[PDB]
């Protein structure tokens, strides 16, 4: 994939496997060595993406960041679809869009227990639920949503 | 958050017991313990001593702040 472009990367660098993953502290050699104090794990937290402290190459520093750049991206892309689907199958999207003005943006239903069902306020049209403020009603119709599909 | 869902029902009241019977102990008959000197067949309560008519006159007239009535609260 050069395509006569400036692109240099490695073919193979690191190896995938899942030991590493049984070895809390794999990225710090003080930690390595195992627990004998309690700091030893809030430390673990501390450095966790300290990668300056992991390594002093500045190559192998770009390529963690990278990836976890993506790994970023794709929580955002989860939380999107989430409040996504929030608003399809939970939402009174389509309700509020029939009469916007004399209803309330609800989304995100509470499961009637121990009382907290109370919470599903009645926002308009019979719909029962806690209302939002974060917009997302009034951006999905400046987008153009009509479907909950 | 028993109160905050509208089920205030189920609020964990313990009455003060220990308390409510030693104001009894010196008098204090609101409670119905019947003890030491809130019983008048007690003997401590007949004695003869020129202080318990005051006393118990003050204690059991809910009128000032002497033993205070408590609640679970
Ligand atoms: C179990 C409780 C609970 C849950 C999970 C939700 C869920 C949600 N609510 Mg709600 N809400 C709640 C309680 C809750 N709410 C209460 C008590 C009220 C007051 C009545 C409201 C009132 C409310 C309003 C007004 C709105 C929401 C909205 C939302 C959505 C916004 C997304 C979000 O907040 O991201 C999460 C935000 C964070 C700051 C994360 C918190 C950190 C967590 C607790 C740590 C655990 C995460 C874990 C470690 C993940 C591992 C990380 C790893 C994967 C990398 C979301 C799906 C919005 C919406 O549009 O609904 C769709 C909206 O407008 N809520
Ligand atoms: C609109 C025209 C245009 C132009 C002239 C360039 C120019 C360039 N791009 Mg780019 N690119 C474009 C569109 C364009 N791009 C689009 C639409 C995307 C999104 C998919 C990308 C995504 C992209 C990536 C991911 C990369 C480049 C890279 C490059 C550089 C290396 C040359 C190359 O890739 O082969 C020749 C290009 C053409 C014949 C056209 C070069 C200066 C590479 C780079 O940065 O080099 C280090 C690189 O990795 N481009
Ligand atoms: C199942 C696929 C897989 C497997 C087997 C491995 C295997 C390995 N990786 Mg790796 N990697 C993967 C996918 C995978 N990777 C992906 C998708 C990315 C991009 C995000 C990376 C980017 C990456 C970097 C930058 C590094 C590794 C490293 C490592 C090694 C040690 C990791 C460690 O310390 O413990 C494992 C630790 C965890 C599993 C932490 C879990 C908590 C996560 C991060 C929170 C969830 C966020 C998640 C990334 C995205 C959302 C998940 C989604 C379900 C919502 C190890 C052998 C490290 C290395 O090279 O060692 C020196 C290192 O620096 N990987
Ligand atoms: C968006 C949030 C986010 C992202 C992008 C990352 C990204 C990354 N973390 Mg991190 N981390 C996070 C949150 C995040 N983390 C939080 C909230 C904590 C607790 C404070 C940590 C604590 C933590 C530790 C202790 C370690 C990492 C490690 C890693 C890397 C390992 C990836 C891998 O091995 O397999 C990728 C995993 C998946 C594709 C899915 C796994 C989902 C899990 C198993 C559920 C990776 C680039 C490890 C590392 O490599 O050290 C440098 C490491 O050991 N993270
Ligand atoms: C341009 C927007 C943006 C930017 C600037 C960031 C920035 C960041 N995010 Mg966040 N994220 C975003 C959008 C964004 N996020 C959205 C839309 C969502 C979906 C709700 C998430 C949900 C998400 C999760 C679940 C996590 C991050 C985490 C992180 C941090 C990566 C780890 C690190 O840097 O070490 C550590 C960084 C710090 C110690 C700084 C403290 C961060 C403070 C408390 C808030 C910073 C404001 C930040 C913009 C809001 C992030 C929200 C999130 C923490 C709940 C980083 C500072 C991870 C993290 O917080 O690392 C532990 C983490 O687990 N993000
Ligand atoms: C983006 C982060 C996010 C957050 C904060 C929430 C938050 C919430 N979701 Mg949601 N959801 C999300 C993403 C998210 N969701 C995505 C990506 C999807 C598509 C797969 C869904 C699809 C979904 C469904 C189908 C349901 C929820 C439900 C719930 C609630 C209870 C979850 C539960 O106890 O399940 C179980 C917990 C364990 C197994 C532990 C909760 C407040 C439930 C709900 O709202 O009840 C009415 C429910 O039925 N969500
Ligand atoms: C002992 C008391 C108690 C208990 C039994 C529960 C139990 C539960 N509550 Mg509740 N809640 C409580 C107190 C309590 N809560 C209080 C005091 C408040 C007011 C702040 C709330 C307000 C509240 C809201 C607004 C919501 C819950 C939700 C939930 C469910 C958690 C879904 C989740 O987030 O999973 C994990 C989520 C994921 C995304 C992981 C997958 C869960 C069964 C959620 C629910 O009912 O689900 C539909 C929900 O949205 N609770
Ligand atoms: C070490 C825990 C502890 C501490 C320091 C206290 C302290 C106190 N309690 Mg309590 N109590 C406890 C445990 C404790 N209690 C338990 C487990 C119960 C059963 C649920 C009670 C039920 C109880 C009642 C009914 C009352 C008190 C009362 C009091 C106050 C007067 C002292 C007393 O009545 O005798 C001390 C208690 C014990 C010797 C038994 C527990 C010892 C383990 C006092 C400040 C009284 C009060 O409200 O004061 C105005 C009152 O009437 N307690
Ligand atoms: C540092 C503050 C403080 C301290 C340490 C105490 C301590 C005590 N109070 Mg008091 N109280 C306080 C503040 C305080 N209170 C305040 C601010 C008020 C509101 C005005 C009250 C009003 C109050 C009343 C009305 C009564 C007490 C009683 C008692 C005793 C409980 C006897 C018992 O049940 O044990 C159990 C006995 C065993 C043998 C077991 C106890 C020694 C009770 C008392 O007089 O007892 C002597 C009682 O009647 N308190």
């Amino acid at each position: 994939r050069e395509a006569k472009a400036k692109v240099s990367v490695d073919n193979n660098p690191v190896p995938t496997s899942f030991e590493k993953w049984g070895k809390p502290g794999h990225f710090d050699r003080t930690l390595a060595r195992g627990p004998k104090t309690t700091t030893w794990i809030w430390n673990l937290h501390a450095n966790a993406h300290d990668f300056d402290s992991q390594t002093s190459d500045l190559e192998d520093v770009s390529r963690k960041i990278f990836s976890a750049h993506f790994g970023h991206l794709a929580v955002v892309f989860v939380w999107l679809s989430g409040m996504y689907f929030h608003g399809a199958k939970f939402s009174n999207y389509e309700g509020w869009l029939a009469d916007p003005t004399h209803i309330k943006p609800s989304a995100q239903v509470v499961w009637p227990i121990v009382g907290q069902g109370i919470l599903n306020g009645d926002v308009g049209g019979g719909f029962h639920g806690i209302q939002i403020t974060s917009g997302l009603f009034y951006l999905w119709r400046a987008s153009g949503f009509t479907d909950s599909y | 958050v028993v109160v905050a869902f509208g089920t205030p029902e189920k609020q964990i009241l313990i009455e003060p017991v220990f308390a409510q019977w030693i104001q009894a102990t010196s008098g204090k008959a609101l409670y119905g313990f019947d003890v030491l000197l809130s019983n008048p067949d007690s003997i401590a309560s007949t004695t003869g001593a020129a202080w318990l008519p005051g006393w118990l006159d003050a204690i059991n007239s809910g009128t000032n702040s002497l033993f205070l009535t408590i609640g679970p609260g």
